[PDB]
This record gives structure tokens, sequence and C-alpha cells, in this order.
RNA sequence: AGCGCCGUGGCGCAGUGGAAGCGCGCAGGGCUCAUAACCCUGAUGUCCUCGGAUCGAAACCGAGCGGCGCUACCA
RNA sequence: GAACCAUCUAGUAGCUGGUUCCUGCCGAAGUUUCCCUCAGGAUAGCAGAAGCUCGUAUCAGUUUUAUGAGGUAAAGCGAAUGAUUAGAGGUUCCGGGGUCGAAAUGACCUUGACCUAUUCUCAAACUUUAAAUAUGUAAGAAGUCCUUGUUACUUAAUUGAACGUGGACAUUUGAAUGAAGAGCUUUUAGUGGGCCAUUUUUGGUAAGCAGAACUGGCGAUGCGGGAUGAACCGAACGUAGA
RNA sequence: UUUCUGCCCAGUGCUCUGAAUGUCAAAGUGAAGAAAUUCAACCAAGCGCGGGUAAACGGCGGGAGUAACUAUGACUCUCU
RNA sequence: GACAUUGUCAGGUGGGGAGUUUGGCUGGGGCGGCACAUCUGUUAAACGAUAACGCAGAUGUCCUAAGGGGGGCUCAUGGAGAACAGAAAUCUCCAGUAGAACAAAAGGGUAAAAGCCCCCUUGAUUUUGAUUUUCAGUGUGAAUACAAACCAUGAAAGUGUGGCCUAUCGAUCCUUUAGUCCCUCGGAAUUUGAGGCUAGAGGUGCCAGAAAAGUUACCACAGGGAUAACUGGCUUGUGGCAGUCAAGCGUUCAUAGCGACAUUGCUUUUUGAUUCUUCGAUGUCGGCUCUUCCUAUCAUACCGAAGCAGAAUUCGGUAAGC
RNA sequence: GGUUGCGGCCAUAUCUACCAGAAAGCACCGUUUCCCGUCCGAUCAACUGUAGUUAAGCUGGUAAGAGCCUGACCGAGUAGUGUAGUGGGUGACCAUACGCGAAACUCAGGUGCUGCAAUCU
């Protein structure tokens, strides 16, 4: 019953998020976006590989879902339930519209055409951007090979170009791999549930000796 | 239906601004205003008796009437194939002075300060601006400056 | 059409006036009733309950008449209509009260 | 049966055919919409003016 | 709304030309006369074959009416008229309005 | 699809800003050998859901859910 | 579903059709407002003609310098409003569970909220910030400076305001470039169905679809090219030669 | 031909009654006025009020529950 | 028998008859709605302007204070406390840039206030002018800034010509009121009466403003492809067909045969959408008849695969010859 | 230079936590007959400058402080954008040419200046 992705494909319009103007949409069929060990510590899995859009296009929720189970129950299957944390990094906000027409026989005798063509919520999207990740998952180095599988496996779901990337970053983090390990090997890094806070030369001096004493034990 | 009223689509234009809420300071009662004056308009929310129209912000008249608490200002507005004068009415607080004729004042009595001194010289003043010249020969030395050779770069992810 | 309109809009109020016209005679021959006859008493509870409920579809058409339907000139008349029809209500639901409360009932035993 | 509603087309060649002429301004504007205190004293300063430039060159 | 019956406004009676006391009170049409023009008018065009020969307004659209009020001055009996908006309700009788009250 | 109505006790229904009732059912007692009928009493509610206005409503104004009725014509 | 004949009668028509010689010059509009207005008119606009006052200027679909104004694009959410992912650390004299419990302003653990510091993604009707392009004004003689005259205005006041007298400052007279004459008036035609292309953009799945913005075009226009085509590319046309 | 033509006069019409604080034109009557004129009262028919009439026009219900299997509902309740 | 009748006025009845009318916009018209007079935000592309039956909403009111002036105070909320008293009664302290309130829609604006409480008031007054918006630089509505008065408030400077600002409304003719008690009734006077001048009200919401019900399947005229009902053309939502991926089914085994959640296409034999051509007519459903064309092959020819032992069957290929 | 009165720009001035403050000045402070105002001489009013105190206000300083402000060849000539092509690409969009050109980020620095009058070891 669901019009194909192709006729909602492209940045057409102005984004149409839920507001106080719609008041009534269908919801997203996409609700877990974290997976995985995704309790993992940051230097638990220093590697991070990336699904990143070469189109700017809409990606519909209903393929996120789908491209999200499929690369979590390779990996899950062919490599452990805990070996790799995978996040979604798009959210579906974009809302979908369609003008319903008749399907009927004689249905331009009540159908008015064009007039009033405005259309209600059917769906949900999430506008991509030309290099904008879409999937991005953290694991150590000996999962490299199957989560670049899973991840194309998951490429299958979507319209357009997307790239897998090994990005130079430690994990789900912005700083390289050695510029955090030397920065981790002193004590200025300190864990929190999933990600890591860092010391800065700025702030009150007491808290930042409180925090991070390692670092000032010199 | 339309909607086309006084302040129709003047949300942010009479907005008053970040962290310049409340009253108005007094250098702007303080001001004096004489006929010929040139004056930019730039409404303020605070006030709302005496406002230009929506047309008039960021325009810039000569004043021709001085009342108690307003100024009588006259635009030039375009309508049609043609220009008509308009004379507004607006309290001071929408008003200030225009920066470009006080400059050109300035520049007015530097002028004949140079002329009245030239003139017991006759060294020909040449009082004119000029637009910016094309820049003459000059020899750039390397002495501590030897040419630094670049090269592009190649491709990188920086992710 | 606004003539149709106004037409079944005089039709309602004339039905309206003589309702409340054999409301009114109901009601003081319930007064009137010489309370020995409670059959009659009875009947004339059960006969002016009609009547109110004949003028409460009415004051119900006079409501959404004065909400959407753009009387345009009568909102005087349907107004005073329905204060009447109003009235005449809270008439039948002190002659009901009155009849349908019990003489050794906790509410008439608390205050009388 | 629709139509086109509204459109700014070829408005702006109409108005340059011959257009733009910026208005003729003069030495002594007009003295309505000024104050007519100002009017009134104006009125008998140049009257006064007048007469002292006639007595002088009388 | 609600109106006081007097009020202290101008009066330009040629004798106090200043604010007086004024009793007010509320305008209304008065009788359409017989033996104005345009009934005379109106009667010799109406009579005879024809019919109707003048129209005859239908298409109400307003619920209110402006009010009117005649102030009448205590001293020289001089009488103004000055109108209001349009409301619905309209009373001279003063029945103030008090703040700090129960409902 | 549009328009209009309706949603209240176990069932059928009333209900207007100071705010929940009618009838039949249901419970207790009485009368009767006993049961109905009859007599004396008592209890009974997310007022369709959700939000807002109001000092406050089931009522006023919005979102849907559910069920009805009217229109859907000219070839 | 109101006969025929003659007359009123050349009935009226905002509607259809037609509207008769040549050449020369100029040359449009499908837009504004109002109308029982939407197949039409009036009005302003575009155009022609007649010209009139003067003689290089009280100009310019342009730039520069100086000075304003704006709230779009972008950006932002460990900045407000609103939406939203995931854990971490805490707080319960104060959420719901169980456990040790007789209970206790008691204890342990589970789960929800509230706070703190973080983290992922967003906004036509959110925003601190904030362009580019467009846009207003000024760049002097109707100017500047000095002196002192008028007033019934104004000031405590010959204090100011406005307009002045007299005197001084002239070709670099106050940036560039160009001006093909500049300015002004009267009268009147036709038009008031538009359409296409680049770019911005709304509705729509889309449309050789509907509707807007700027500019250029077709209409009204032939010529060379795109085989072919109203709009595209090039370039616009007196008759001929190279 | 035969056999029958049920209920409804609330509505719309049609028709019967007129003792009347109903409405009630012209003419006429009274009062005021200097008069034109104004205001009263009276005020026929008709409307209004009150009856009849459907082989006049016409119209002639809705929701629940209920019988030793189920179904249905003779039966009951309620709105009307 | 001075009643009928007849004549003239007056009231009633009177589609039997007469005359006329029976809006506009509009992705054809009708039904629906008002995009018809207006207001806020956005569309709107950072001056201004800017459309659609675009989006989200609102107006035909309300107020003698909810107007004007002055004075005093600070709000929403949170925390900590105090008998009955608890989640919410009243009182006290601290924090509190406004997270409150300001009649209403939304958007601006406002903190010794524009909010809340208190005091006094009528400037929501008079006389006409000028200016801004819509704009033709017309009107109406609304608003702005002065002048000449008379006032209110406040110690005073000052502020005040309705509502903190952006909406909240109405010509001619006629009627009526107020003012001047002024002009005229034309042979001359007085008094009624009437007509004038200036300023308002009574209303036209289709809101620059006719007094207005239907039907035509008996129909007519002028026109229209500016405008529908066939085909054709663009498009392909819908219909139909074909793929890619592979969670699973297939005892076991993703792919013999299938195949979810997704995603890419093709077609014009569906129905829509649109209105380009045709309304000075392209004869319009189906059937009969007859020819040709397409392949996305039902059979037949030859082959490949199978969860093909044979038989039967299924998938697929070259293939439109028949 | 400090302080007081009146200010201008209105956080480099604010906020949080501590520390210090000669002199004078401000301030807290003492009283209720009078004018005046409150439930309450708490606020407001009046009187005294006497009885006292820098405790607070106020001023200044401190803090790898928050905030704010300035600058950077820090990000970044990046995003975006005017103009041009019979440029690329099925398209989405993207390069190139002549031009303009951000914001966040990062780093560094700073934390009121000043006017008129009066007064002070
Ligand atoms: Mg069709
Ligand atoms: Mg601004
Ligand atoms: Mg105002
Ligand atoms: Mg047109
Ligand atoms: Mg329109
Ligand atoms: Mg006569
Ligand atoms: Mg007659
Ligand atoms: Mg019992
Ligand atoms: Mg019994
Ligand atoms: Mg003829
Ligand atoms: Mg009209
Ligand atoms: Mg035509
Ligand atoms: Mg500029
Ligand atoms: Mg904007
Ligand atoms: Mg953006
Ligand atoms: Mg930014
Ligand atoms: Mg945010
Ligand atoms: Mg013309
Ligand atoms: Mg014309
Ligand atoms: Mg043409
Ligand atoms: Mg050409
Ligand atoms: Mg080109
Ligand atoms: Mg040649
Ligand atoms: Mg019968
Ligand atoms: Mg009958
Ligand atoms: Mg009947
Ligand atoms: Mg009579
Ligand atoms: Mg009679
Ligand atoms: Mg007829
Ligand atoms: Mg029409
Ligand atoms: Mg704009
Ligand atoms: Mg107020
Ligand atoms: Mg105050
Ligand atoms: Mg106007
Ligand atoms: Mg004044
Ligand atoms: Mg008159
Ligand atoms: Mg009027
Ligand atoms: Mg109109
Ligand atoms: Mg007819
Ligand atoms: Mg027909
Ligand atoms: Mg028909
Ligand atoms: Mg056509
Ligand atoms: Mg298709
Ligand atoms: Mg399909
Ligand atoms: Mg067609
Ligand atoms: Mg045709
Ligand atoms: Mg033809
Ligand atoms: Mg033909
Ligand atoms: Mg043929
Ligand atoms: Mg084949
Ligand atoms: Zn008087």
């Amino acid at each position: 019953a669901r019009r194909p992705a192709r006729c909602y494909r492209y940045q057409k319009n102005k984004p149409y998020p839920k507001s106080r103007y719609n008041r009534a949409v269908p919801d997203s069929k996409i609700r877990i976006y974290d997976l995985g060990k995704k309790k993992a510590t940051v230097d638990e899995f220093p590697l991070c590989v990336h699904l990143v859009s070469n189109e700017l296009e809409q990606l519909s929720s209903e393929a996120l879902e789908a491209a999200r189970i499929c690369a979590n129950k390779y990996m899950t299957t062919v490599s452990g339930r805990d070996a790799f944390h995978l996040r979604v990094r798009v959210h579906p906000f974009h809302v979908l519209r369609i003008n319903k027409m008749l399907s009927c026989a004689g249905a331009d005798r009540l159908q008015q055409g064009m007039r009033g063509a405005w259309g209600k919520p059917h769906g949900l999207a999430a506008r991509v951007d030309i290099g904008q990740i879409i999937f991005s998952v953290r694991t150590k180095d000996s999962n490299k090979d199957v989560v670049v599988e899973g991840l194309r496996r998951a490429r299958y779901k979507f319209p357009g170009q997307q790239k897998i990337i090994l990005s130079k970053k430690w994990g789900f983090t912005n700083l390289d791999r050695p510029e955090y390990l030397k920065k981790r090997e002193a004590g200025e890094v300190k864990d929190d549930g999933a990600f890591v806070k860092f010391l800065s030369k700025k702030g009150s001096l007491e808290n930042n000796i409180r925090e991070f004493p390692e670092y000032f034990a010199a | 239906g339309k909607s086309h009223g006084y302040r129709s689509r003047t949300r942010y234009m009479f907005q008053r601004d970040f962290r310049k809420h409340g009253a108005v300071h007094l250098s702007t009662y303080l001001k004096v205003y004489k006929v010929g004056d040139i004056v930019d308009i730039k409404a303020n929310g605070s006030i709302q008796k005496g406002m230009p129209h929506k047309f008039y912000q960021g325009k810039t008249g000569v004043v021709y009437n001085v009342t108690k608490s307003s100024v009588g200002v006259i635009i030039n507005k375009m309508v049609g194939n043609r220009y008509l004068e308009k004379r507004l009415n607006l309290r001071v607080e929408h008003i200030k002075h225009s920066k470009c004729r006080q400059e050109f004042l300035e520049r007015v009595k530097a002028n004949a300060a140079k002329r009245a001194e030239a003139k017991a010289q006759g060294v020909a003043v040449q009082l004119k601006r000029q637009p910016a010249q094309p820049r003459e020969s000059r020899i750039v030395s390397t002495e501590g400056n030897v040419p630094q050779t670049l090269a592009p770069v190649p491709y990188e992810t920086f992710i | 059409s606004q003539r149709k309109l106004q037409q079944d809009i005089d039709k309602l109020l004339k039905k309206v006036k003589e309702g409340i016209e054999d409301f009114d005679d109901i009601y003081e021959k319930f007064q009137s009733t010489d309370p020995s006859n409670s059959s009659h008493r009875e009947k004339l509870e059960s006969d002016l309950k009609r009547e109110i409920k004949k003028l409460q579809k009415h004051r119900d058409q006079i409501k959404t008449w004065l909400s959407k339907e753009d009387v345009k000139d009568k909102q005087s008349v349907l107004m005073t209509n329905r204060r009447l029809i109003e009235n005449g209500m809270e008439r039948f639901k002190s002659v009901e009260k009155l009849m349908k409360t019990k003489q050794f009932s906790k509410e008439a035993l608390t205050n009388p | 049966a629709k139509s086109k509603n509204h459109t700014a087309h070829n408005q702006t060649r109409k108005a340059h055919r011959n257009g733009i002429k910026k208005p003729k301004t003069y030495k002594y504007p007009s003295l309505k919409g000024v104050d007519p205190k100002f009017r009134r004293n104006h009125k008998h300063a140049l009257h006064g003016t007048a007469k002292a430039l006639a007595a002088a060159k009388k | 709304v609600n109106v006081p019956k007097t009020r202290k406004t101008y009066c330009k009676g040629k004798t106090c030309r200043k604010h007086t006391q004024h009793k007010v009170t509320q305008y209304k049409a008065g009788k359409a006369s017989l033996f104005a023009q345009g009934k005379r008018r109106y009667d010799r065009k109406q009579s005879g074959f024809g019919g109707q020969t003048k129209p005859v307004f239908h298409k109400k659209a307003k619920t209110t009416k402006k009010v009117v009020l005649r102030l009448e001055c205590v001293k020289c009996k001089t009488r103004a008229q000055l109108t209001l908006k349009r409301c619905k309700h309209f009373e001279l009788g003063g029945e103030k309005k008090q703040k700090g009250q129960a409902l």
C-alpha cells in the first residue's frame, strides 16, 4: 500500500518536520538507533567504519530499519552479539505527504482533481547530503573484514551510492589513533558510560585535579 | 484571506535585538536635529508612537520640520515610473544622524584649509579625490625571504 | 435558501409557543390536581414530561441554529424561546423531584 | 476557465522606457506641513527684513 | 457597555466655550414625519399602477448599531451628539465594577 | 471522499458554568405457604479518549477513536 | 411547448465574421486599482503626434569612496524555544515494585521519573551569529567661512532657529565613466486572454501540469546553425559589391 | 367482474361556527390647534381563535434484552 | 322593494393571468468551500512588492475601565519552613532577564513598567487643516505629528485627541438628530409648516454599496475548443510486468522451486491527473466480419535446470513460423 | 589616586566563592514631639550626628572560575554565493573560469573606561 521510494527520493520540498502545525503524523518505523555492545568503553573498540552517502536525497525510515536489521543480524550471527557498536547517525524528521486519489471507476465524478491538493502525512524520511554519514560502527581490528561485509549488505537496502570508509579516528571520537594514544597514556582521559571526557587547560584547577588525578601526578 | 496590514512582515524588522532590550539611552533624546540634516530611519520596537512604515526602514532622508518630540523627513519613494516625495513625522527614537554627511563636512573644511593654505604658495592643490590607482614599480629582495616552493596536495579522507 | 430557513424558523417558533401553552395548562392542573387523586397526579407528571421533551428537542434545534446556521436576523426571538423552554424545564424538574422524593429517604430526613 | 492572477513581468522595462525621473527640486520649498508657529513668525521676520532693506536702499 | 449618566466635557454654547457638566441620554431617531418632501415624492410615485417603484432593503448584515449620546450642558442647555463604537449591550446605569469581590 | 449527528449507570435515554439524573433492571427488608405483583429503602458512573480556555464544567473550544445518516449529479 | 401576414424595425447584442491604394518614419500591451467585474469596460502604465522653454545642464537600469538598513543561503543546538539517540554519576524526610523486615526522618537491590556533566541527529511558520547578490543616501555655487540685520518664534540672556545684507573663497568647484541634446506640457490610438528559456521557488508521484520572483526572449522577427521545430546557439534586416 | 379498501385532521388545503379586552382600511365620530394637521375611540369582511373533513393533498418508527444446544424471538424495557 | 342592482373609492382574496428575476470565484459546470471586505506568521527567494480552492490561524466583538495621569510594588516557577492544613487554603524567607501578565488570533514590545495594587479623573472633548498605509497617490477604514482652545493628572518636567502596536468596518438618494437659531418659501408681512447650510446616526458582509425563487428529458439564439464528456499527446500515482539483495520456507540446504523487510526500473492493453487539438460536429458501447502487427510463449520445433527413477509436472532459453 | 552628587557608553562594567579596605566620604546605625505613612516608625516621613560599627552595603583584589569583549595568515579562502560555457554527469548533482566571502571551532589576550562639580592624608 506504500508508494515506491522513487516518488520521495529527492529533496524537492522544504523540510517539513512534525511540529504544532502537523499534530497528526505516523510514527517512525525505525526506533532503535544504537545497538551491539553500546555500553562498551572507548578503548575497547578503536576502529571505526562509516557507511557514508554520496547523494543528496532522502532515505526512508523503512529502508533505515531494514538496513539496520540486515547488518545487525549478519554481524551478530557470524561475529558474536557483543563484538561491535553500531550507531545510525541519521534521524527521520522529514514528513512525506501524499494526495491520495480514488482508484475506483468513475473516480472523476467525485475526485475534484488537483483542487485542494495539499497532501496528508503518510511517511517519514531523513534528508542526507554529500558526505553525510548514515551508519557508523566501531569494533576491534579483528572485526573489520566482517563489518565491511555487513555494511556492504546493508547498502543494498538504500537508493543511490554509498561508500564504506575506514576512518582514521579512534572509534566514535574526533581524535586520531596516535593522538588519542598519546592522550590516554597520560591521565587526561576519563571514561564515561560509553564515551570519554577530556581534561582541558581551562576551568577550575580544583575540579581539574579532582578529576584526572593521574595527569597531574607528574 | 490575504493580509496586508500596517505592520505586515515586520516580525524580525521591528524586533529589538539580542540583549539591548528595555529603555533607550538618552543620547537619542539629547541629539539635536535641524532643517536640512540628513538622517537614517531605523524603527525602535519599544516606542510604538510615531513609528515609520516598514518601507522606510533603512531609508535616508532630509529633515524639513522640527516639532516638540518628532521630526519631519522627506523621502523619495519609487511609485510606478517615478519617485514621489513623502513627508513623514517620526519621533526621534527612530532617527539617527547620517555619518556620511558629517564626514563629508569634515572633508569640506579640510579642502577649505588646504586651499587657504596653498593659496599663499600657488602649488596646485589638486583637491579632488582619486580612485585606487594601480600600484607602481617596486623591488622586492630575498634577504631572509628566499622563495619557498609549494606543490598541490594529494587527496585524503579527513573524517 | 434563507427564505426556506426563515420559513422553518417561524414554523418551529409557533410550534414552540403552542408547546409552551399546552405545558402551562398541564402545570397548573398538576398544581390543582386535588392531590388525593394520586393517579391523576402521576398522569399529569408523565404528560408534561412528553411536552418538555418535545420542547427540549426544539431547544437543541435552536442551539444548532444559533451556532452554525447563520440565522442573520432573529437571534433575539430564538434566545427568548430558548429561555422559555429552559424555564419550563426547571419547572418540570422541580415538579418531578417533588414527586420523586420519598418521605423517609435519607435526602428527605437530613434537611426538610 | 481560470486565468493568470498577477505578474510583474515587463514592468521594469515599461518603467525604464521613459521612467524613473527624480522629482525636480527647487530653492525655497513649500512651507506646508511646517509648524504654524514657525510660519507665523517667519512671515513677520521676512516682512521686517524687506522693510529694513527698503529703508536701507531707498 | 456602561456609560455614566453625566460627563464633564466641552460645550460650544457661545457663553461657556469650556468644560461644563453634561447630562447624558441616548439618541432615538424620532418619528419620521409625513409632509417631508421625500415622503410626498414617494407617495406620489407609489400612487397609481406600476407597483413598488423604489428599492426595499433585504440583505441585512449588521447585528449592532452605533450608539449616539445626546449630551445636555447643564448651564446653557446646549445639546451635543457623540457616537461610540458598535456594542451589543449598552447601559447608562452606573453599576461600577469592583475588583476584590467574590463570584 | 465531503457534510451533519451521536458517544452519560448494567440497558434505553435527559442534562443550561457553581455541576449527574429518569425508567427498567440490581441489592436489602417487608407481605405471601412460596414466587411474581405490591410496600419501605439502598447502591450504582474513567460523562468516548486527549489537550486547552475559565477561578471553576459532562456542557465551552479544539486533536483522534467508534457508530450512524445525507450527497456523490451532466455526458 | 403559442400559426401566418404587414408594421414598430436598419429592434438589441460585452458575441462571430468581414472591413477596399502605395511608400516613408516611430512603435506597443496582455500589467496596477475599481466595477453582479472574470469573453467587457473605466483608470494608471506602455506608444504616436503636436510641440514649448532653453543650450550641456536641478542627469544616468553603471562603478568607486564613505555611510546605513536587512535576517535569506550557510551555520548552531556540551547557546534560548521545540524535537530527539545512548549510556555515566547522583538525589528521594518525597514514584512504583520485591527483599531484611513488626515498624522506624530504617537497610539492600529492581524499575521509572528530577538534576549534573557528556553524546547522536534536526526545524518554512526556532535562533546567538550571519553572508554573496540585490537596496537607501551623500560626494558642494541652491556650497563653505567671517561680520551683523528681521521676528509677534525661542532663550535666563543678542541665546538660538529660519531667512537675509556686506565681504572672501573659482576652474581639480571637490570621485570615475558616459551624455546620443536637457527639462516641461497637451492630446489621443491600440492593449488590459499571453507564452517560452536559465536561475530561485510553491502545490503535486509526475506532467509539453498548475502558480509566483529577476532577467532575457517569442508574441511583433526574418537571417546562418540545431536534418526537421515560435522560444535554443550565433546574430537582429534599406539596395548591391569585395 | 370478484374480494376488499386499514390507522392518522399534527401539517397543508377546504369547509362550519361568531357572544368577542385580538388585528382591523376608507368613510364617519370626538378632542387639541388659528388652520393645514395630529392624536384617540369606534372599526365590516378577511386573518386569528375554536370545530369538522383523508374514495382532499398526503403520511403511516428506532434501539436493547429474552425459550432445557445453537439460531430466532411469542414476551419484556426504553426513546418516540 | 327603498334592500338588491348600478357607479366611485377603500380593505381582503386572487400563479387564473401579466411582467421580471433567480450572484461571483472556481484545475469544466454543479454539490462543497470563500481564497468576495479585512488581520498575524509563513510561502516570499535578507529593501519594498509578489500568486494558487498554498500552509497554520483569526475578525464583524469587548471595555467608564480593560481609557488618561500619578504613586507604590514585582511576576511565572522552584526550594526551605509554620496548629488543624494534606498535592492545592493562609503566612514567612531565599533564588528567580521574565521562563508571568498585558480582553481576544498570532507576531512584536514592556521590569523602580506598558505588568499588579491604590488615588484622582473623562483628552473616548472642540475647530478645521497636513501627513502615512492600502493607492489611481481617489475614496473608506485605521494611524501619525503639529497648531488654536478647554480640561485631567502630577511636586514638577511632562503625559493625555481612546484601548502598548499590527484587524475589529460603510457612498449617493431618503429619513432623523445636533448646531447656527443663520438663509429661503420669489406681490408685502406675522405665525405654524416645509425646504436649505455645517456635523453625526439609521446600511448596503456580493463589504467602491441592484430591490429578486425554481424547472426544462419540449426547448431556442449568439458564441466558446478561453470550458467538460471520445480518441490522440505529456505523466505513470494507481494497474500490469520485470529485476537487484537475501531474513527465512523448502526434513537436512538462502537461491530446484520460492522468498519477507527494502530498493531499481519498464509499459501505456487499467483507472486516474491535465486541458495541448477538435463544439461553422473527427458518427459514440458491444457484437458480427476481415487483415496485419507485437511478444511479456498457451500449444507445437529444438534445448538447458529440477527436491527430473519412469510417467506426469515445474523453471528457463532461441523462438511470433503455425 | 580614594570618595560623594549628577551622568555618558551600558557586562572589559555581570554572576559565583573568598580576602582586604589609612583618611575622609557614603553607609549601617540611635529616637518618635512635630509633617507624613503603614497591620507593623520594617519600608516611607521627621529629628539628632548624638550612643556605636566597618559586620554588611560600597570599593578593590584574588580564581589554569562561568559569562562577556577584542584579535588571529585558528578553522577557512572552507560552507555559501553573483556572473559564464553547445562544461561533466541518465539523473541527483558536481567540477572549472572571473569575483565576493561567513558562522561554529581552536588559540591568544583583557575583565570597565570616562565627563562636570565638590571633598579627602
Ligand atoms: Mg476526464
Ligand atoms: Mg533587527
Ligand atoms: Mg495609540
Ligand atoms: Mg488576464
Ligand atoms: Mg485571485
Ligand atoms: Mg394622483
Ligand atoms: Mg391606487
Ligand atoms: Mg426485592
Ligand atoms: Mg416476592
Ligand atoms: Mg436585425
Ligand atoms: Mg456592485
Ligand atoms: Mg474571441
Ligand atoms: Mg551601500
Ligand atoms: Mg523572512
Ligand atoms: Mg538553513
Ligand atoms: Mg553558526
Ligand atoms: Mg535546541
Ligand atoms: Mg490607454
Ligand atoms: Mg484602456
Ligand atoms: Mg496576438
Ligand atoms: Mg529573434
Ligand atoms: Mg548564452
Ligand atoms: Mg559575402
Ligand atoms: Mg385508504
Ligand atoms: Mg386538517
Ligand atoms: Mg392533517
Ligand atoms: Mg380609519
Ligand atoms: Mg371582523
Ligand atoms: Mg408568471
Ligand atoms: Mg461561474
Ligand atoms: Mg521582502
Ligand atoms: Mg492598559
Ligand atoms: Mg509607575
Ligand atoms: Mg486614507
Ligand atoms: Mg496636547
Ligand atoms: Mg434634507
Ligand atoms: Mg452614514
Ligand atoms: Mg466590491
Ligand atoms: Mg424561467
Ligand atoms: Mg437540455
Ligand atoms: Mg437534464
Ligand atoms: Mg483548449
Ligand atoms: Mg506505473
Ligand atoms: Mg506500480
Ligand atoms: Mg482534451
Ligand atoms: Mg466539438
Ligand atoms: Mg470542424
Ligand atoms: Mg469541419
Ligand atoms: Mg469519417
Ligand atoms: Mg522472448
Ligand atoms: Zn454650555
